[PDB]
């Protein structure tokens, strides 16, 4: 039996350090059976995390050997961040049955015969109603507060699946998806609705294939990405319970409970009815057992094939399931418009259609009894089986990455091609047939006329069935367009998004229950444009002087009436749509249009307003060596310092790697057990290499035995030997052990990151169109962008100058009003900006952010600060682009990136350096001319080395052309030596950092002509 | 074959000449030449083409079916042509000069590298396979220079050292045989090493600030500021006009080219750029 | 034997956005292939060879009537050989002296692959010590008023050379490659022009070794898609497929076809050659060995150049 | 330490008389688990001499043969025509790579006198005759594998696995 | 008939006495045409032993040594620690291959024996330190080509050609 696990979830509460050794199971349970231990739920504690193995193998079992009153809590990843959990506990013990009655005031509306609910729809509210008793999360083991409590108390739950399938006889999968072309996909497109919705099919059609999983296994089986904070999981467990059917004031405890923490806006997942951000990563992992549920039990085969074959059966059925809904859809919508033409090309095409424009791979190795086990317990290199694991899939996976198939090579198009049987409509193509001008890779079956009747000359051609048809028809579709029919599918889906429900729901509904409700719900979408976003201020000088600077406007329908329902996922269209002015307009059609483009420039002249500037942002992040960090090693700690190449033969940099752990090794732990460590460590080479060095220096284990004596020997010749292989296996190879507390817990920081960062581009006038994990995506007015970096910069390692949403950011952690999580100062962040017209091709500005900030990472050194002395970092820098004029910001100057608990101000400092700069060149204080003589200093400047005479230099260059002669604004000395150490390649970068803030400004203030 | 014959020809800028390509904000100019794909100014077959085509319909416009027929048509493009422009190559620019104890005093020379003079011996060795196209001394000169390459190197041998454009010091020598003058200007040539040919030869072209003017108070208009490259009087392109066998062809190479002398190229012809002089190699050298 | 085509200028292989691989800043709508499928050299020679009398509603027939099986084509700088070479969207062109040891190479340990594999794209790569990206932006003016028309501004990027580069090709006949000495040719794109020259030459003659280098597409011929692509990593080791299309053909003035290949500078376990002579029933079987005969399925041996084609 | 010595797989029953070993120990290398030949061992510039088989060091890359690393040591009269080396486990290409490495292996290879009076060169050869590997598994491969025969269900699996997933040049000199 | 030898080219100094007869009859097969050196062989799956440095068999391509042939037969005393041998012109594969080939030769390499003590910590080795190889040019390169001098004169790039050209491996032993 399985679906129990809330005893293997819950095999201790989160009121751990709170019946540790004073300050205050010793509570069960009160609604389930006892919790079983005879190996059931130990496994499930010892082989969850390394803290058991780390120290000793009886202390984690004990909880009093090396205890304290005070309990600190650590940052997983540089455990010098320190919080202190105090006294403060979850609610008196006195009324600790009230909160149990907390636990029960919604899981007893449904019937109790099945668990696949009752034990997960409280799993995404655990931490939820817990963080109201503001419980000010604790720790998990107080002898080495690195994992929180709820993190160990999900990451025993994901191996638990583990430990049933050995307990059937054996079996045990790690299974992980990845769709193939993402950054290739998203490039198709021509408006940023295709942009936006093609990262949402992305997200999406992953979301459909897991919901069967967890379905049939529950959660807590899937590791990325951590469905704690996912804005799908919550939509879709929510409407799965919408389903069964409850008042809105049954399911009110579950409502608020989410909208306060996630999606922290007003216009969410039940005014859009669609979560209004794409948020799964493209790949994700899974821990399978090797059960099958058909019903009533969970039978066994012993094949690794009944699932590789059974989530590939799934992914495309997701796609047919949106196919055949789309056909419903425009078939119940002809009488519209623009409907007409998707369901007579559904019909034209069909079978091209019955194969889904992306791909996805599968690989998943196994685990047996074997090795993990002798009779009932766990042998020397048992704990050593999960990474190995982990990194025989990531092996996979990287060797199958030296091929690609593009969704295309699927299509069977010969016969289609070779002779006139594919279906054109409009124009019969004198050429055979032409490529659409999205994809640019197939035919397109839609060709519209370019322009010379285009009221006429379509309507001229049978696809305008009448006079009426052609506006729908010509605002979706722009003239001279041309369409396959993968991307007659997103223009269509782009129409209305409210379709993807299908895909949401895991066939949870049927296919015509979706489309019929909301058939019957009926309000218009809106997706901002590149010429909208390019136009935010101009709204703005319009929507604080409504009409004051509005007259002759108020006739043009732009200072006129919102009319109907309008509502976008772009926040910045829910807080200016009722402010009077329509942001529906086509910006296109007023001033970005051409002939109606003279009179508005004489226009706002008199009003004395600007012309508005034809530049968005596109912005997008990364996470450096990411990879690295979750496979376990260390150059997201020396980023730049070492390669993934210099760990082929990991033993020459035994200077770096054999630091830099130990520092964090030696010091995540406290107290005493500490120094059981800050001894035990060295005595390798700096000993006789084997287990007697600590066998000295054991015995203040053993210092604090007999008040409440319960071990059973004391005879450590094995805790000694084996606290010594455990290093020795890790120092001799200078990784480290990963766990599934590792995953989870990086797993759940990237979701507060996504919250968090979600609440930033909104902040400014953004518009996201993929938030990820370690990855983002947005459009931004040139206005708001440095600014925008530099605090998504150091908010991702975590670090708030203001609450976002309602999560305080202190310095290393995100501390959700009590609960102190764990942020990733230590992981690096790259980011690649674009300054784009808006009648530029999206396909191109994709492709040249992606491909920027893809071999900008991987190609540009700079001069860094390591261990004090100099070295040349490869990651973490902040790429710009105006047209041909490259930039580049590195980020942190330092190697870890913030060695200190006080470094969170050496983050991007830089931009508050290129702040406080174009903040005064505009003021009036610095001429216009700082910019131009640059080129007359920067000789001298990168010719000197004596960091005075270039502070000088620098000092009369700012001096030279100030408007006043009394403007003192100085730049750090230490940012004057750094060279930008780019190599052997066309693109153009000057390899000096000063110079590079001059053309980052240059990009910007050119970016407003 | 269907490319039966070629006539190579020369480019002399009468005028300052800009042929442009895509303004952009990288390079600092607002408006540079085309550059090749070493950085040297070149004019593409597209450009000479059509400009050519346009010059010839203007000045023949009774030969209109001729001309549409070796260079192509435009409302009828369904048969191609007969004929193609390679892109025009730099051959020698023109330099300023400060003689250093050298016998004939001079104020300008021709400059050229080696990188110019590889791509113009690709052309002409590429197209005398022909049987048509022998002049054999000009190939012949172009190697006996190619062989010296790596020096600074003078067709003159009197200079021995020299100034170039008042920054480039630039030490000579003779080529130890005469080598009589391929273009025929009373000027020297010189033949530079690459690294210093480069500096020398983006110093020669002009770069020009220009402005916009109100005519009412006579004071420049906001944004109206930029700066283009002119390629200088007296510079010497190199090209080749291949044809196939018909006889329009054969009519077109008969008396359209008899007589084509001077054409229009580039950009900015009200400005004055822009003219040109022909030299078809098949009569000098 | 041995046929180099020098071009005289950069080229223009019109690749239909096949790939992304650049920083320019150009956001030019058509850009140009590395190397030129086997079709546009047939088509070249083809053009070469024409005679207004072989007239057939088929491109294919015709063009294989006139030259014999045609051998893939890679570069020739200064004698020394650069083949191509992917890694799932990177090209590369290495010497087979960077070759001999990538079989060895690509089932190392995953720090291995990574170091060897990044720095044969990224430092052994030959490709832009040969290969500059021009974009060229072109206008049309009408005649009547001197500006530029309305509508009518395109934008290519050429394939310039910095020094200069041969195109390798091996013919078999003999007796065509007579008239095809000392040829101006036409070669490929917006109107440019390249040089023909034959020479004797050797080269060895399918060689069975384990790895093989995709010097020229491999086309899968739409039965096989499933099956094929369904277990891809036992005949692809690393390179990348892809559906693209044939070309143009000059008489019946259309597209010629669509269809899935493995492109150019792939690594193919031998595995795939049996495969391609299971799924080729004895119709589609005549149709791929035309197309084989153009040009098309060659490879070439990891070890030694020695090429093959995958049928024949 | 530890040690360990090289088989080939010709045609020829020229294997027989090597090893005066079984295992060495009791573990191994070249796993054999429901999946065919596995860990196979492929090594280049060599050719085979398979009337009385020897390792013709020849300098062609793409001349190669295809051993297995067991441990064990031969007849206490060689290691004068034979080669050794102790790879540092790592320098060794071998396909389907599952098993791991100890830090070090030493390792000795059956080497061919370089015959160095005619002109030597080789040719391809693949496996054939299944009955050479049907009698070579018995002949050598239980004599360093106990399993077979025992353990897995489908002998004919592995004589079509080691079929394909074996070739080597044979000198025919 | 006709005969060669391997020649490995070092940057420390061990080309004091290497060979006896270097030129003898009328060719050796490396020989420079107007633009540098051509026919280098590249030779896989070897290592040096560089205290008094001659060749080591390992047993992977991944570190590809690359030297030159000549003709002769160098102090005729050896051959009892050397790869002395014989190949048809065809089995080895030399880079710029220019011409038609004679498709025999012998080939004496300076072997030297493995000493399985410590392993081969195998390293990547371009040629650095300029001054070395314009020693090396007299140590090897005019000591074997008399042709310089006389025809041949650019010694310019001769040098810069293999200051990546000859590539090979060490031991850091
Ligand atoms: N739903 C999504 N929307 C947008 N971008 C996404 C989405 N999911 C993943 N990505 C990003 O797409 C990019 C692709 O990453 P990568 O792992 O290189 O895959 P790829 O670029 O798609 N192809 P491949 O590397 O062969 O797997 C990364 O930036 C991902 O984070
Ligand atoms: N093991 C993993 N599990 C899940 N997602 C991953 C994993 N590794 C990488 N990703 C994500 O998928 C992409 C991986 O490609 P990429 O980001 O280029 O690699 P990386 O491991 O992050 N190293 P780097 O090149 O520095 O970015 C990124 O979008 C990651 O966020
Ligand atoms: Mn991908
Ligand atoms: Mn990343
Ligand atoms: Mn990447
Ligand atoms: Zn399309």
């Amino acid at each position: 039996f399985l679906d129990y696990k809330i005893i293997a979830l819950l095999h201790d509460p989160p009121n751990k350090a709170w019946v540790i050794t004073g300050r205050a199971a010793k509570y069960i349970i009160n609604q389930l059976f006892g919790k079983n231990y005879s190996e059931k739920v130990d496994n499930a504690d010892k082989l969850a995390s390394s803290i058991d193995r780390y120290l000793g193998s009886i202390v984690y079992k004990e909880r009093s050997l090396f205890e304290n009153r005070s309990i600190f809590l650590k940052n997983i990843l540089l455990s010098n961040i320190q919080r202190d959990i105090g006294n403060l506990f979850p609610k008196d013990k006195s009324k600790l049955d009230n909160l149990i009655l907390e636990y029960k005031k919604l899981l007893n509306v449904i019937n109790k015969t099945n668990l696949i609910l009752k034990y997960q729809l409280f799993y995404l509210i655990y931490e939820l109603v817990w963080i109201d008793s503001k419980y000010e999360n604790t720790p998990s083991d107080t002898r080495n507060p690195t994992h929180t409590i709820f993190d160990h108390l999900y990451a025993t739950a994901a191996m638990m699946n583990w430990i049933l399938s050995l307990e059937k006889e054996a079996k045990g999968y790690l299974l992980g998806i990845d769709t193939i072309g993402v950054a290739d996909f998203i490039s198709k497109g021509r408006k940023t609705r295709d942009l936006w919705i093609s990262s949402y099919l992305v997200s999406a059609l992953l979301w459909y294939v897991i919901t069967w999983f967890i379905e049939e296994y529950g959660p807590d089986v899937i590791l990325f990405p951590s469905l704690r904070f996912n804005q799908f999981y919550a939509f879709y467990l929510l409407e799965k319970l919408r389903k069964e059917g409850v008042s809105e004031d049954v399911i009110d405890e579950i409502k608020e409970l989410i909208t306060k923490y996630i999606f922290n806006g007003d216009d969410l997942f039940e005014n859009l009815k669609i979560p209004p951000y794409p948020i799964i990563p493209g790949r994700i992992t899974l821990i399978l057992p090797g059960l099958i549920r058909e019903g009533e039990e969970y039978k066994k085969v012993q094949d690794d094939n009944c699932f590789i074959s059974k989530v590939k059966e799934r992914y495309n059925e997701g796609w047919r399931k949106l196919i055949e809904g789309l056909r419903c859809y425009s078939e119940r919508k002809r009488e519209d418009g623009f409907w007409n033409l998707v369901c007579r090309v559904l019909k034209l095409t069909e079978d091209l259609l019955q194969t889904t424009p992306l791909n996805i791979r599968v690989k998943q190795v196994s685990v047996t009894e074997d090795e993990i086990f002798n009779n009932n317990k766990l042998r020397s290199d048992s704990w050593k089986i999960y990474d190995n694991k982990y990194r025989q899939l990531v092996s996979e996976f990287k060797k199958s990455k030296l091929v690609k198939v593009t969704p295309e090579s699927r299509l069977k198009l010969f016969e289609l091609t070779k002779f006139d049987k594919l279906p054109q409509i409009g124009e019969k193509s004198k050429r055979g047939y032409e490529f659409c001008t999205s994809c640019g890779v197939l035919p397109a079956v839609v060709i519209m006329p370019k322009e010379d009747e285009l009221e006429k000359k379509l309507i001229d051609l049978g696809i305008a069935r009448d006079e009426k048809d052609v506006r729908s028809i010509k605002n979706m579709i722009s003239p001279g367009e041309r369409l396959c029919p993968w991307c007659l599918v997103k223009r269509a889906l782009g129409a209305e998004p409210r379709l993807m429900r299908i895909l949401l729901l895991g066939d949870l509904y049927s296919v015509e229950k979706i489309v019929n409700e909301i058939v019957s719900r009926d309000v218009k979408i809106e997706i901002p444009s590149t010429s909208d976003i390019a136009s935010i201020k101009t709204f703005e000088e319009m929507i604080e002087k409504k009409n004051e600077i509005c007259e002759d406007l108020k006739e043009e329908e732009v200072c006129e009436k919102p009319s109907e329902s309008v509502l976008s996922m772009w926040q910045w269209f829910n807080k200016n749509y009722y402010n009077g002015i329509n942001l529906t307009i086509d910006p296109e059609e007023y001033w970005f249009s051409e002939k109606r483009r003279r009179y508005y420039f004489s226009v706002f002249r008199r009003h004395r307003i600007t012309f508005p500037s034809p530049y968005y942002a596109l912005v997008r992040a990364d996470s450096d060596y990411l990879g690295d960090l979750l496979e376990g090693k260390l150059t997201p700690y020396l980023a730049g310092i070492i390669d993934s190449g210099d760990y082929a033969n990991i033993s020459e940099k035994k200077e770096e790697v054999n630091k830099l752990l130990e520092e964090y090794l030696v010091n995540a732990g406290s107290g005493s057990i500490v120094d059981y460590v800050k001894t035990v460590l060295k005595c390798i080479r700096e000993n006789l290499n084997k287990c007697s060095c600590a066998e000295k220096i054991y015995s203040n284990e053993v210092a604090k035995v007999m008040f409440r004596v319960n071990v059973e020997k004391a005879n450590v010749e094995e805790e000694v030997k084996n606290s010594l292989e455990y290093f020795e296996t890790i120092l001799n190879e200078g990784r480290i052990i990963v766990t599934p507390a590792w995953h989870v817990s990086i797993s759940s920081a990237l979701n507060r990151g996504l919250l968090v960062e979600l609440e930033l581009v909104n902040k400014h006038k953004g518009f996201v169109i993929y938030a990820g994990g370690d990855d983002l995506l947005a459009m931004l007015p040139v206005d708001e962008v440095l600014d925008f970096i530099k605090e998504s910069r150091r908010a991702f390692a975590g670090f708030g100058t203001e609450k976002l949403g309602n999560m305080c950011l202190e310095n290393g952690f995100v501390r959700i009003n009590n609960a102190y999580y764990p942020s990733l100062p230590i992981v690096g962040r790259s980011y690649s900006v674009i300054i784009a017209h808006y009648a530029d091709p999206l396909f191109f500005v994709i492709n040249d952010s992606y491909n920027l900030l893809e071999e900008g990472k991987e190609i540009i050194r700079y001069r860094v600060m390591y261990n004090g002395e100099y070295k040349d970092a490869k990651k973490d820098v902040a790429i710009f682009r105006y047209q041909g004029l490259t930039s580049v910001i590195p980020l942190s100057l330092k190697r870890p990136i913030v060695s200190s608990v006080s470094d969170f101000n050496e983050i991007a400092s830089i931009i508050d350096v290129i702040l406080e700069l174009k903040k005064r060149i505009d003021e009036g204080r610095i001429s216009v001319s700082l910019l131009y003589d640059y080129e007359k200093y920067k000789h001298l400047i990168v010719a000197s080395d004596e960091k005075y005479l270039t502070e000088f230099l620098v000092k009369d260059w700012i001096k030279r052309n100030s408007l006043r002669k009394h403007v003192e604004f100085t730049i750090d000395e230490k940012l004057y030596g750094v060279r930008l150490t780019i190599e052997n390649y066309p693109i153009k970068i000057p390899n000096d950092l000063i110079s590079n803030i001059v053309y980052t400004l240059r990009i910007i203030y050119g970016g407003e002509k | 074959p269907y490319y039966a014959f070629a006539e190579p020809f020369f480019i002399h800028a009468i005028t300052h000449l800009h042929v442009g390509s895509g303004s952009s904000v990288e390079e600092e100019i607002a408006l540079p030449f085309q550059r090749d794909e070493l950085g040297y100014p070149t004019i593409y077959a597209s450009s000479l083409k059509g400009a050519i085509k346009s010059f010839l319909l203007k000045e023949f416009p009774d030969k209109r079916d001729v001309i549409y027929k070796v260079l192509g048509e435009d409302e009828n493009p369904e048969e191609a042509s007969l004929g193609t422009f390679l892109d025009a190559i730099l051959f020698a620019i023109p330099s300023r000069i400060i003689e250093i104890d050298s016998a004939k005093p001079y104020v300008w020379v021709y400059v050229t590298t080696y990188e110019l003079l590889k791509k113009v011996k690709l052309y002409l060795d590429s197209i005398s396979q022909l049987s048509n196209a022998s002049f054999s001394n000009l190939k012949n000169k172009i190697d006996t220079i190619l062989a010296k390459e790596g020096k600074n190197i003078t067709l003159d041998s009197d200079l021995k050292s020299a100034i170039l454009n008042e920054d480039f010091y630039v030490e000579l020598e003779a080529l130890n045989n005469k080598i009589p003058s391929i273009i025929n200007a009373g000027v020297p040539l010189l033949v530079l090493e690459d690294s210093i040919g480069r500096e020398v030869i983006n110093r020669s072209l002009i770069r020009v600030r220009r402005i916009r003017i109100d005519r009412d108070k006579k004071v420049v208009e906001t944004g109206g500021l930029w700066s283009e490259e002119y390629v200088p009087m007296k510079t010497i392109f190199f090209s080749v006009l291949l044809g196939k066998e018909s006889k329009e062809s054969a009519i077109f190479a008969s008396c359209i080219l008899r007589n084509l002398r001077y054409v229009i190229l580039g950009g900015k012809e009200t400005i004055g750029k822009g003219i040109v002089e022909l030299r078809w190699v098949k009569d000098v050298i | 034997k041995r046929v180099l085509i020098k071009p005289l200028e950069p080229l223009m292989f019109r690749s239909q956005g096949e790939f992304e691989p650049l920083i320019t800043g150009s956001h030019t709508a058509a850009q140009s292939l590395i190397i030129p499928r086997p079709s546009t050299i047939a088509g070249m020679l083809g053009y070469i060879l024409f005679n207004k009398s072989s007239g057939t509603g088929d491109w294919l027939s015709d063009l294989t009537n006139l030259l014999a099986t045609i051998y893939g084509t890679f570069i020739e700088t200064n004698g020394e050989y650069l083949f191509p070479l992917r890694m799932g969207n990177h090209l590369a062109l290495v010497d087979q002296q960077h070759l001999i040891n990538l079989p060895t190479l690509l089932e190392k340990e995953y720090e291995r692959r990574e170091k060897g594999i990044y720095e044969l794209f990224y430092d052994k790569n030959k490709l832009f010590q040969i290969i500059n990206h021009q974009d060229r932006i072109g206008i049309s003016i009408d005649k009547s008023t001197r500006t530029v028309k309305e509508h009518y501004l395109y934008s290519a990027r050429y394939l310039a050379f910095k020094k200069e580069v041969n195109y390798v090709i091996f013919i078999d006949n003999d007796a065509i490659s007579d008239k095809i000495n000392g040829k101006i040719v036409n070669f490929g794109g917006e109107n440019r022009i390249a040089k023909l020259e034959v020479d004797d030459y050797k080269v060895d003659t399918s060689i069975e070794e384990e790895y093989y280098l995709a010097l020229s597409p491999i086309l899968i011929p739409d039965e096989a898609l499933d099956n094929f692509l369904d277990n891809i990593s036992d005949y692809v080791a690393m390179g990348k497929v892809d559906k693209i299309s044939l070309g143009f053909d000059i008489a019946n003035t259309k597209r010629k076809e669509m269809l899935t290949a493995i492109l150019e500078g792939s690594i193919v376990k031998r595995s795939i050659i049996d495969f391609i002579k299971n799924e080729i029933k004895n119709d589609l079987r005549y149709r791929f060995s035309k197309y084989e005969k153009i040009g098309y399925n060659t490879l070439m041996s990891l070890c030694k150049l020695a090429l093959r084609k995958i049928l024949s | 330490s530890t040690q360990r010595e090289y088989v080939f797989i010709p045609i020829t029953n020229s294997i027989t008389i090597d090893v005066k070993i079984t295992i060495g120990g009791s573990d191994h290398i070249t796993n054999i688990d429901e999946r065919g030949i596995h860990n196979v061992l492929v090594i280049t510039g060599y050719a085979v001499d398979e009337k009385n088989g020897r390792l013709v060091p020849t300098l062609d890359p793409c001349d190669y043969v295809k051993g297995i690393l067991v441990a064990g040591t031969p007849q206490q009269a060689q290691s004068n025509d034979f080669l050794t080396l102790k790879l540092p486990a790592n320098k060794l290409y071998l396909i389907r790579k599952k098993g791991n490495i100890s830090d070090d292996l030493k390792i000795y290879i059956p080497y061919s006198s370089p015959d160095a009076r005619n002109s030597m060169k080789t040719k391809p050869v693949s496996i054939s005759d299944d009955t050479i590997v049907n009698n070579i598994i018995k002949e050598v491969f239980d004599k360093i594998y106990n399993i077979t025969q025992k353990e897995k269900v489908k002998i004919e699996k592995v004589k079509e696995d080691i079929k394909e997933l074996f070739s080597y040049y044979a000198l025919e000199q």
